DNA sequence: CGCATGCTGCTCTACCTCTCCATGACGGCGACTGCCC
RNA sequence: UUCAAAGCGGAGAGGUA
DNA sequence: GGGCAGTCGCCGTGTACCTCTCCTAGAGCAGCATGCG
């Protein structure tokens, strides 16, 4: 509704796309692995829609 | 909008005996699937019933 | 090639269903490209039991590890992993950022010395 | 504070996470107790065993604990002479760590006492009726915690000392290393440092710690107060007719 | 008329690893850690 | 001359003052 | 280098008495009842 306020933050830690979302949600969930596109994906699927 | 009071009555819940042996059972069933999956695989033959 | 041994650590009281488990997986899964032999070794010594019998038995060198021929890659790597039964990879250790528990291993090949010391 | 390292560097070292040098001799990117690593290691091994020129006198590094040699190497005496001869001049606002290690040096050298002592080479064994086999009813037994941590030490260290005698590769004599400390610290105490060991269900075992630290062991429960003999209790009803200094007994 | 197979009781030993078992307490005190000069 | 066969540890739940 | 806010982990949290229940997994080995031609 107040789309400002969030493009605040847009703003602030810079616009991600799709690959490296993954990366950087793999990076952060499981440190000490190499990140991996299909290991982010498999991530979330087993942690929110399993 | 507004915050929310966590000792409302609207926020609490009951469970009773049939939801925690629901549970109790949900767990016994998962080691029984582990089992059947490790047991399965063992026999090249089929030679087997359910 | 680059055939080389590794030695994976299993549970206790699994190495021969480990080993049958995990030829049965290759021979399935057709991926003898990468994943060549599996062994364990044995040696079987003689002593006197208590009822007098004179007693092969069948002692493993390595009690609760197995040995393996193969090639390392993501793939077979994840696929010998989710085998049941198995805690890991031997080989050098890394430091958990976050939490209490052993954190990633990676594997150590096996030099030509020791391997060919033991397979005699 | 002993060996001037900080908490982790030791920790690595132990537990089998990095290597130390011991000797840096002849060359040039090493220094005395500076953690390396595999890679590192390895990288220094493809110049040290090609003995082109300029590496004589072969640096040692120990991914072990080599806490034993760096504990020895300490001299302290001149260590304690050098921490004052420093502490004397200039002071800032952190002097404190001077102090501190000034403090523990001069502990060890008034109680003529070995730092390499705190790296254990054999344990002692509590007499046997301070663990006793109990019987339960129904013919089951009932042992201590305490046998448990000792068969797994036991087991451990015999495992070992035979994967050592069959001269095995060294990469599974690390681990056998690694187990058997994990062990003796879980006999020592449970869930310090790394994770709890749990028995039958999962609750915890009881380590020889657990007996004298809390409310409930034996400083508190046996010691400051006890059961008696020669003692009763009832319930209290009014007696008047009784004069004070006097009551009524069963 | 007799032959082949699942169930039950006793015995004997051995242990490591996770998806971590929880994410509604509160204060005090000491030891790292990223950030700004 | 001998004694001698009845005592056992932990965990959870509830109660009285 | 000096100086931090900020954060992570360990320490501590009444006394005496009474009642009830329950207490290690897995695998190996030997002897008795049951349906069929």
């Amino acid at each position: 509704r107040h789309p400002e306020y969030y493009q605040k933050t847009i703003d602030k830690e810079g616009q991600f796309s799709e690959d490296e979302a993954l990366m950087e949600l793999y990076r952060k969930l499981r440190p000490g692995e190499p990140p991996t596109v299909s290991g982010g994906q498999q991530l979330l699927e087993s942690r929110f829609f399993d | 909008c507004e915050v929310d009071d966590i000792d409302h009555l609207g926020n609490r819940r009951v469970r009773s005996v049939g939801e925690l042996l629901q549970n109790q059972v949900r767990v016994g069933l998962n080691r029984l699937e582990r089992i059947i999956r490790e047991r399965m695989t063992v026999s090249d033959s089929d030679s087997l019933s359910p | 090639e680059k055939a080389r041994w590794y030695a994976v650590q299993v549970a206790s009281g699994c190495e021969k269903r480990v080993k049958a488990t995990l030829e049965q997986r290759v021979q399935t899964l057709d991926a003898a490209n990468r994943i060549l032999q599996v062994e364990i070794p044995e040696t079987p010594i003689v002593k006197l039991k208590k009822d007098g019998s004179r007693q092969s038995a069948e002692e493993k060198v390595f009690p609760g590890y197995v040995l393996v021929r193969m090639i390392l890659d993501d793939d077979a790597w994840q696929i010998v992993r989710n085998t049941p039964h198995v805690i890991n990879f031997v080989g050098a250790e890394q430091k958990r950022p976050y939490g209490r528990g052993r954190g990633h291993v990676k594997p150590m090949p096996l030099s030509p010395g020791e391997v060919g010391r033991i397979f005699k | 504070i002993l060996l001037d390292m900080p908490l982790r560097d030791v920790e690595q070292i132990v537990y089998f996470n990095s290597y130390v040098v011991l000797n840096p001799g002849n060359h040039s990117e090493l220094q005395y107790k500076q953690l390396l690593n595999e890679d590192q290691w390895m990288e220094i091994e493809d110049q040290i065993y090609a003995e082109e020129s300029d590496l004589e006198g072969i640096e040692v590094g120990i991914g072990a604990e080599a806490l034993q040699q760096l504990l020895q190497d300490l001299n302290l005496n001149e260590e304690s002479e050098k921490l004052r001869q420093e502490i004397a001049e200039s002071k800032g606002q952190k002097r404190a760590k001077l102090i501190k290690r000034l403090r523990v040096i001069d502990n060890f050298i008034g109680t003529e006492s070995r730092p390499e002592w705190m790296v254990l080479n054999v344990i002692p064994v509590i007499p046997p009726d301070l663990r006793p086999m109990v019987q339960l009813d129904g013919g089951r037994f009932a042992t201590s915690d305490l046998n448990d941590l000792y068969r797994r030490v036991i087991n451990r260290n015999n495992r070992l000392a035979r994967l050592q005698e069959i001269l095995a590769p060294e990469i599974i004599v690390r681990n056998e290393k690694r187990m058997l400390q994990e062990a003796v610290d879980a006999l020592i105490d449970n869930g310090r440092r790394g994770r709890t060991v749990v028995g039958a269900n999962n609750r915890p075992l009881k380590s020889l710690s657990d007996i004298i630290e809390g409310k409930q062991g034996r400083f508190r429960q046996n010691l400051l107060g006890k059961r008696v003999d020669y003692s009763g209790r009832s319930v209290i009803v009014v007696g008047p007719n009784l004069k004070i200094h006097q009551c009524g007994l069963p």
